């Protein structure tokens, strides 16, 4: 998993994403009060956190060497093998990660939460894997709004996105979901300061992800799709 | 945003800041300033030709979003 | 109690105090007044009639587990062992 | 698990239940220094946290949306089939949680303990698994036992307490067994304050569950045993 | 000592005080003075005697390599991985 | 796991054993850089950890009664079966863990890493065990090395030891590896206060584990090698 | 006093009063670096911390009773006779007191000055005081930039002001100038936290006196000159 | 205001808050949050028909912007 | 001064002595409300503080060497001539100093009061003087009652007390009357703790000042009247 | 006691707490614990003989008076008014 | 020093730090880290061709001897004794 | 004041001036034990003040723009009046100030002592005063020794200095003496951090006041006595 009263959530709370304004519902969900829960993809919003950390060559406001980062995080690992293409059940063709967030309606009252899953692929074809997987988003809205009514939170949106790999020849696949929970330095925003704790973070929610970037300096890694899941 | 003010009338900020340069942090982690937390999305699996789980799992921590060598803690 | 008082002595205190209005909240979480903690017991078990997946199948009766009787709904369990 | 010089109980420490003091062993088990560990049921400490938290429906001192509690917790969950009454045998047709607690008998020296168990059930006889139960509690009991002389604990009492269901028709079943680790908000302590912290401590520590609701205008939701686990 | 200081620079210390006596207590307690933390390596096993089912004889085997050698007996272990 | 900007290893960092110094490398194992990544057997190290917590016996600085500390952590356990020579296959005549810690070569841009592994063994023959371990080291140095290179973190030493069991007749086997985070008690540091708390720090950075041990009035625990693991 | 890198001051920094913009210079004097440094009546300024504290009979967010509150400030007491129309020489007929404040042109720099005085009447004529306290006036100016040129430190304007009291009849007069150091309570902000302090500060600055009183719902004290000093 | 970021950089602060319902409180008094202080500007007098020194005082305290009942402490 | 909110008094809030119960009143005087506000000798209260700090001989809890105290306080000096009996005028035969201390009515709206006075006595007569102390009295109760009405502050009582010398031959005197504001030490609460801060308040105010001796293992310096001022 | 309750709804607290062994400290200054002060009456006077010239003769006369009876000898006595 | 263990073992320590860049500070100002102050020895005097104004003579007088020599020029000065 | 338990003294305790162990004392006075108290010309310590906070021109670490310095001190102004030379008393033809600090034996036990004192002067011969000053001189041992008597605190050492000034023709003189008590800025610290703090003092404490200038760039402004009191 949850982010409650005390949280926001990169790419949306902070730091959002044109994208998301941007963004039409894959679909809706009904929940226990009658709303339609509209499902859409978690591309701008995975896309938004590379921004933010960068990456392995392009290291940004990652965590720290040895810092202890609590994440809501699944992950699941499979052997395609060798030559032998017989399944020795925990072994698969491909391996996929899930992750959603369901924002909270009222975020006084409910959390919003995460939910995240993993598995590995019997068969090879990457586009049946793929059918599996929009198929999947609709079973984690069913799971989404199930729980709703368990603490009767009413969600306003959810945004769902996979990652996967299709391995062959005894290479090992590893999909990882992970939701991490962190305190942003003072270098990262635009003229805050380690005096001004609650201002730093209203110049954040206040920027655009494009915004920031301006401001920083920063090219972005994603602009024109370039980033991959 | 309007919302925080609701919510300090609770007790509760969503104010999030590590002391340090350049680096994110943990949340709870000592010495950070604010009772909030900040949190993100990332699904990544890397295909690569005990140990097994480990080594391909540092391989999808810096695989795009860069979370390598965090002392990862599990909250479900 | 007289306890309380011994245990002072060692530098142990057994304060546990929530900033917020209504909610308990966890021990070694920022703002908690207090360096001690409060902890209770819950049993409970809970169901839902099945779906095409287990992890799924196990997060939704987790819910109903945690919203059945005394309430930690909502929660971001860690495990200590 | 563990609770050690810095923690309290719930319904045994602060606010603790008329029931407490009036229950009456279910038996003994000797320990590593000869002495009879009285074991009973943890009832009133069960329904105890159910006073404080609260219920879904009746929301009183729960945690935080999207707080970070830490438990000592343990689950199982499991199918019993659509009709195919052959059990492929992560099944099974019931499924049970159980907790202990063991206080020490020294909380200065040593620390009390929590032993928390899970399983499946394969017959579908409710009163059969019963019996079992009963059984599982005196192993609780020897493994608590064990485990004080591994450390050399003397302990002063333990209270043991479990929940299950009997499932039947691909109803699938969940049994979790969970202490979290909380702090208390001042609204729940008739009168304590956020400046006088210690002495909140001594408030709860010196009302009885009783009083505590009849000061706090709480109703018991437990009273006439009408808590089931 | 002299990386201490290049540290420092970068907002990291690497203090970690206890308030208690006798006892270390873990990295993010309430009330340790500090930001950092200090570690050290612990692998044990054991040899320990037959018994009544899972979960509990697993346990027991538990505790008897926590209190083999370097001892942290009734730790609530949590893990980071 | 990984110890950061963060973090001093018992025996290394702080409380240095001169076994240490006079240690002599097991081997070398290549790195994406081209450096001879010296191996060693961590037996100074895990020693020192025995002398600063103490035993149960003999106990000294060890974690206080139901405090919560993170360790990096992983354990196995198996039974040998009561005659029954015939292991139906989660059962094994033997059980291990191994830790290895890697120190960085630049501690202020990449963490030192820890890497921990555990299994059961399928044979009688403790020799035959051993003859595996010394292999097992060099299959980690090698996942030491690769996870070197996947975030470009040349190391300057690694430090690898092991603890194990053979079990016959019924007897369960547990192995467990872990590194603790801990935060120092003043009266475990010669002459320090809680007013000092970075000077503290030196001390123990300063002292030997001879030194320490002088002026605290403790024997070795080791010496002599008395510590078997 | 001064007023340096850590204050604002009421009435000017904080809740400024319309007619501090619409002042006009009384006149100028010249500093140390040849600018010419305006000078002007502190009226706006003096009623401005009336609307803030209120009156005894009007008591609004004074200071706390029994708190340390440091001031800058001077006082003089003299008696004017029962009759006995001479003068041994403690004695006056009229008595005043002033005080001055100078912002500083560059605050990272230099600090505001405060510049207060005091004196007794040996004349009865209110009207001839009132010459000499404009005569004063001029005065103090040259005694700011005197002092202006201690430190270098050129200042952007000057706001002073007076209040006095012509005795008659064996009544005691007492003048008092005084410049406080507080720190604002939450219920004054409009929509501060407690949580919120940097942000709290910029409410109060970022309001106008007039716009502060409309939205505490607070009349006006002054507005048609209602405050005599 | 756009010169309290100059400040920030040099360690400084103007932030002066009382813990208080109602009441202001000085400058370095225990509890206040914020490293700053506010000030403002009273020049009063009350003619009245060591004691002496004393009720008058008092009578200019309470004259117009109240600050009576204080435990002024003196700089200059 | 004045004593608010935020404060007790020694002898009366915390330690309070059993004289202090047991004085009867030197008389009344009228306030505005027209409540007759009882006077009383503040001997108590004065022999209390003796309790608490000691005295240069046997020195208890007194303020730390170099420490910082606020205090009330005034003084006066005088010489008293070498045998040159003509008193050039800031010159006297005796020298005397004066403090009352009066409760607030309600201690959360109004602050109790010190008054404070000193001055040098014209004639040789130790007894003269004496009349006039107890004359003096009435006066500061007089300006007690007025400074109430000029903040509507009825008080509950007042304790006055004084002390002075009578000089001769060239020795100079000095009269000092001091109000300290200081925080307790631990080892001074008997069974307080560092960690109890709010508890150890309630131990003080909940002491007489006999039990807290008899509890410090103090020997009364007081009790048959053996303190002088 | 009954009226810290009422104050403590304010904001207000009277905890006043020295980190020392022995001696007390003033209020404000670093290190206390607590928002609030104590308070007492001292009054003291006395017969000096003889000297060498104001200020200097002056100040003795004054730790003479500090050092009779209640001691708060060698403290910065700072005014409040 | 050998005398600030002596003194850390009573609740002491003489660790004054300011917060900022290039000033030093006041004893008890907030935000300064640590419980102890520095202190030192200052003494100037200073002179200017006079005015109508006593007061105005000695401020003025005043500020030319703070900044006269070791400077502490626009200080709020409080007075100890 | 005093400067005691909290405290350590620039040029003395830190920054120590050569200038102070090269020191030979003008002569001795006895103390209430019998012990010869050495005392010294202050100039090695008060040159080291102005090293450290520097001059109007030089400024270095001074005191922050309106910042609460408590000091001790004492001042003293005086006419010597146009042509006019007739002193009417407040009046004068020379003005001077003067300090001494006695530094405790015992620390721990005892505080230092600061004196300081001021006066006017009723000649026109500079030499006159001079010849005067080293009187006073001798005068403040003697208010030390009685002092330290007082409190049965011996000294080791005092260091006693002063300033003044010789008016003429309408010129109104000024003289200070000033103990401030401040808190160092790291930036003063060659190699300390705001994270170091007890290091910080340590490492002041352990430069010497020509190392400090060495290692901080700055140019002594002392050296061969150019500075002037």
């Amino acid at each position: 998993x949850f982010t409650g009263v005390q949280g926001r959530v990169i790419g949306y709370d902070i730091l959002r994403s044109p994208e998301v304004d941007k963004a039409k519902p894959l679909f809706t969900e009904t929940q226990w009060d009658g709303s339609e829960l509209p499902i859409y993809d978690a591309k701008p919003l995975q896309d938004a956190l590379v921004e933010y950390f960068g990456t392995e060559q392009d290291r940004r406001h990652y965590p720290a060497p040895g810092s202890f980062i609590v994440c809501a995080n699944k992950g699941v690992t499979a052997e395609r093998p060798k030559n032998d293409a017989d399944m020795k059940p925990g072994q698969g063709y491909g391996v996929w990660s899930a992750i959603a967030i369901s924002f909270a309606k009222d975020p006084t009252k409910d959390s919003s939460m995460f939910v995240e899953d993993a598995g590995v692929w019997e068969t090879p074809n990457e586009d049946e894997l793929l059918e599996y997987l929009e198929g999947r988003r609709k079973a984690m809205a069913k799971s989404i709004a199930e729980c709703g009514q368990d603490a009767h939170a009413s969600f306003e949106s959810s945004w769902i996105g996979f990652a996967y790999t299709m391995m062959e020849p005894g290479q090992i696949g590893n999909a990882i979901t992970v939701a991490p929970y962190v305190s942003l330095p003072i270098d990262s925003i635009p003229g805050g300061s380690i005096l001004t704790p609650d201002k730093d973070m209203e110049i954040m929610e206040n920027l655009t992800m494009p915004e920031w970037l301006e401001k920083m300096g920063y090219k972005s890694l994603s602009a024109n799709n370039a980033l991959k899941y | 945003s309007e919302l925080d003010a609701k919510l300090n009338k609770l007790g509760v900020d969503r104010i999030a800041i590590s002391p340090y340069k350049q680096w994110t942090r943990g949340y709870m982690e000592p010495g950070n300033i604010g009772n909030g937390y900040v949190t993100g999305l990332k699904v990544d699996a890397g295909v690569r030709d005990v140990l097994d789980g480990i080594v391909s799992y540092d391989r999808a921590e810096t695989k795009n979003a860069y979370i390598g060598q965090i002392n990862m803690t599990t909250a479900s």
